[PDB]
């Protein structure tokens, strides 16, 4: 039923400190309720009830507390938690990080109002994702295969081409159309232009939804931006039955805004000063993906990360890898060598790959070839590390085979260029050609029945 | 007029940078070019010879206006800048003119109030954005942004905020991103149709 | 005399270069990673306090 009883408004602001405003004499406070603040100069701001105790409510204000005062500032309480208006009109729109339009179009006519926080899907009703997406990028498709419904973030760093890889994945994804929902947290204007331009250049923009919070926009919008985006993906996937690809741009900007918010409440710190609950918080975003029983649609997530000082042990890539179903790793040392894409396969993973590949799925060799390419690449790295101590004259011919595989793998299998779109079958046969260098008795991940069928070609 | 230092001055549209900022140096202008509306860093350390950047920008660049910011310099290092800058000249319409006809200096020694040391870059960029809005091209130089981040650490330390990374406050990266984001070419507010820009050069001291 | 000296001296050059490469590529990086970890954990203990 509708909220038919009228809203209360209060001038009873008892104190202000950091991002927090504190009202008193509040009639029956509701935890997590939304409050609208009108400042003395007539500026409107919004906040959410972060604590309640008797007659007091504590509000965090999304646009910050600067210029709020104890006497003239006025707060209206909405009677309800944060909900977003959603409709299938939202494809081909641009919004800011709080869901207001920025494309000069109108506000959304809701088909429904949905709770931004979502709601945990029952593990009984989850369907395991098994349909492989071909990205056409060989370093992903052949050695980290993506199932439709996965979470698989791109771990990158400042100055690397993770925008261009994410754009290539959006441009090339298909089964062996996606609707795209794109969120940006803390991006510079040239990053915001790059994506919007690329989606318009590929003609795709009538099938893309963008939420933009730029580097100059309010920080506390960043902690609702991915929840607005994922609520839109959940309507599109689980009510309108679409296949959704969700891109979350720089989760390190989300984590940094979350640290800044939590530091003001003085909640228990974890490693490197992040909130003690950061694992749970990130998990409420990343678990909003997958397939479900009896509905055709699906949500795939590809969050993009910047690793501080390239350190994979930092809490942001660390707690993300603990939740997500793998990672793609973009490497500065490959980027400095002018390779594209810079995907170093060794720190990368896909967990859902193991069941999305093989006989009937892709080809019978795929699970064997992939594991042997990992083994030879790991050994080739170990020989290259030995060479740096002892020099070439110490190496036996068997070491030189792995060190020749290493050079040919990075030029043929990894290196690709920005518009090349390889099949899985091209990726597999480019796999066998590099493996063919080795006498077959060295291929000790591969059983005789696979070798005797595919190596002699 | 009066404007708050921490509020970005509004514009009709914010535009991709295109034209080079000339320094008159062969390296820099050929191998490592900057655009008008660009963002740059230099290593701010003793023997490296920082003054060639500052003097090339001040005397020879295709800037219209120059804003120089000292963030928290040693007493005698600040004195050399304030000695040298008024004595610089350039030639305009076949006549020699002082650099100070197009220049303003923000100056802070390490004993000036810590709130001035932290406000310093926000004063300098707000002064730059005011001449951008007239349809000029402005160059900003910050003498060391490390000396500003130390003032930011002292203020958050005086407030007893949580010490995050290396004692710096949790927002250090958000403040630096929000600062450099004010650089760029723009289509100005208001009726006479015009474009201007602010370019940032900021030294840093690892 | 010169040749038996030369053979012995060639081996000594190879051994010396092998040691220089080990100090530069094995030992110094292991010390620098260790030193970076210690500097990191001391900030964590300080934040806990």
């Amino acid at each position: 039923n509708y909220l038919s009883q009228p809203r209360l408004t209060y001038k009873t602001v008892s104190g202000v400190n950091g991002p927090l405003v504190i009202l008193d004499h509040v009639k029956f406070p509701r935890y997590a309720e939304i409050v609208h603040l009108t400042l003395p100069d007539g500026t409107k701001r919004s906040g959410q009830v972060l604590e309640v105790s008797g007659s007091k409510a504590v509000v965090q204000v999304f646009e910050g507390t600067s210029g709020i005062d104890a006497k003239k500032t006025s707060c209206e309480f909405t009677g309800d938690i944060l909900r977003t208006p959603v409709s299938e009109d939202m494809l081909g729109r641009v919004f800011n990080g709080s869901g207001k339009p920025i494309d000069r179009g109108p506000v959304v006519l809701a088909e429904d109002f949905l709770d931004i926080m979502g709601q945990p899907i029952n593990p009984q009703c989850r369907i395991y994702p098994e349909e492989m997406i071909q990205t056409g990028i060989s370093a992903i498709d052949g050695m980290n295969s993506i199932a439709r419904g996965q979470k698989i973030p791109i771990f990158s760093a400042a100055g690397l081409p993770h925008n261009e890889i994410a754009a290539q994945i959006c441009r090339q994804a298909g089964l062996v159309n996606f609707a795209i929902v794109f969120a940006a947290m803390g991006v510079n204007m040239e990053t915001a232009r790059f994506f919007k331009s690329d989606f318009e250049e590929n003609g795709s923009m009538d099938n893309v939804c963008l939420f933009l919070n730029l580097a100059n926009d309010p920080t506390i919008e960043r902690i609702i931006t991915p929840r607005l985006a994922l609520t839109t993906a959940e309507f599109l996937a689980y009510q309108c039955e679409k296949h959704v690809l969700v891109i979350l741009t720089d989760m390190s900007s989300y984590a940094e805004a979350l640290r800044e918010v939590s530091a003001a409440r003085e909640e228990v710190p974890g490693r490197r000063g992040f909130p003690g609950y950061m694992y749970t918080d990130l998990a409420t975003i990343y678990e909003r993906a997958g397939r479900v029983e009896g509905r055709n649609g699906s949500i795939t997530q590809i969050p993009i990360l910047t690793m501080p000082n390239d350190d994979i042990t930092h809490p942001i890539p660390d707690l993300t890898g603990y939740i997500t179903e793998g990672q793609i790793y973009v490497d500065r040392q490959l980027h400095n060598r002018q390779i594209y894409p810079p995907i170093n396969v060794l720190p990368s993973l896909s967990r859902l790959m193991k069941s999305a590949i093989g006989e009937g799925m892709t080809r019978k060799d795929h699970a064997d070839v992939s594991n042997q390419l990992y083994a030879c690449y790991a050994i080739g790295k170990d020989v290259q590390a030995m060479k740096a101590v002892v020099g070439e004259e110490a190496l036996t011919s068997d070491d030189l085979l792995y060190l020749e595989f290493l050079q040919k793998f990075e030029k043929n299998f990894i290196t690709q260029g920005p518009y090349e779109n390889r099949t899985v079958y091209e990726t597999l046969d480019i796999g066998w050609q590099l493996l063919r260098i080795f006498p077959k008795e060295m291929l000790k991940r591969i059983p005789q029945s696979t070798l005797s069928e595919f190596y002699p070609r | 007029q009066v404007w708050p230092v921490r509020q970005v001055r509004p514009v009709t549209e914010k535009l991709p940078a295109n034209h080079p900022l000339l320094t008159g140096q062969r390296v820099l202008d050929a191998l490592f070019p900057c655009v008008q509306g660009g963002t740059t860093a230099i290593p701010g350390a003793f023997g490296c010879g920082k003054t060639v950047i500052s003097q090339s920008l001040s005397k020879y660049s295709n800037s219209d206006v120059i804003i120089y910011v000292g963030c928290g310099e040693r007493g005698n290092e600040m004195s050399e800048v304030l000695r040298d800058f008024p004595e610089l000249t350039m030639e305009v319409d076949g006549k020699v003119e002082s650099i100070m006809k197009r220049t303003a200096l923000v100056a802070n020694t390490s004993n000036m109030p810590v709130a001035a040391r932290e406000a310093s870059i926000y004063t300098g960029i707000t002064l730059s954005e005011y001449f951008r809005d007239m349809g000029y091209h402005v160059s900003m130089m910050a003498d060391s942004t490390s000396r500003w981040a130390e003032a930011l650490r002292e203020i958050s330390g005086r407030l007893a905020e949580m010490p995050a990374d290396s004692g710096y406050p949790a927002y250090l990266g958000a403040r630096l991103a929000s600062f450099y984001e004010r650089a760029g070419r723009v289509k100005c507010l208001g009726n006479p149709e015009r474009e201007g820009s602010v370019s940032i050069v900021g030294a840093v001291s690892p | 005399s010169l040749q038996t000296s030369f053979v012995t001296l060639d081996e000594a050059i190879k051994i010396t270069n092998r040691r220089v490469n080990a100090i530069e590529h094995v030992i110094i990086p292991r010390i620098e990673r260790t030193l970076a970890y210690i500097i990191t954990e001391l900030d964590e203990r300080e934040r806990e306090e």
